[PDB]
């Protein structure tokens, strides 16, 4: 790219307990919803 | 309604270092030791904040929001050389 | 992709604090069938919400 590349960060003071963060992404269709067609049994 | 500050860090930056002899009395010299950065030397680094003073609180140490140095600043030794506030809400 | 889940298996075991969705609902994220499931985690905040 000929340039450079930067960043800079940032903190939070950790907490006690432990915060966490969960992202969820769920996909449907086509013909195949299998997290509750095609096994055998 | 906020109040912006600076932190320096010395860290990397030399000593200078003299006698102060003082009072008569003091039987040994006090060696001053000041972080002062001669020309090529390692300089002090710097960091930008913005707190909200309005919505302080004891129940909760302050959020201090980082502004952080254009592109152009950070690929190299830089400092911070002036500060005016534009509005109410505009630095 | 292809098996099962509850929210007894993870979900009681931590104290939610704020549960958002788009174009779901939290209800109907538990309940359906889906071709695919992506779980991403991570530590986080609640402070920056």
């Amino acid at each position: 790219g000929g340039g450079w590349l930067v960043a800079s960060g940032s903190t939070v003071a950790m907490t006690e307990q432990l915060q966490m963060g969960f992202g969820i992404t769920v996909q449907y269709g086509t013909d195949t919803n299998s997290v509750c067609d095609t096994k055998i049994a | 309604t906020f109040l912006a500050y600076a932190q320096f860090n010395d860290t990397e930056v030399p000593l200078i270092e003299y006698s102060f002899y003082s009072d008569e009395s003091l039987q040994y010299p006090k060696t001053v030791r000041v972080p002062y950065p001669k020309a090529g030397a390692v300089n002090p680094t710097v960091k930008f904040f913005v707190v909200n003073t309005d919505s302080l609180s004891s129940v909760t140490n302050a959020t201090s929001i980082q502004i952080t140095a254009p592109a152009s600043m950070l690929i190299g030794d830089h400092y911070l050389c002036d500060v005016t506030w534009a509005t109410q809400e505009r630095i | 992709t292809n098996c099962n889940y509850n929210l007894t298996k993870l979900l009681s075991l931590f104290s939610v604090n704020d549960f958002t969705c788009s174009q779901i609902s939290p209800a109907a994220i538990a309940s359906n069938c889906y071709s695919s499931l992506i779980l991403d985690y991570f530590s986080y905040p609640l402070s920056m919400k």
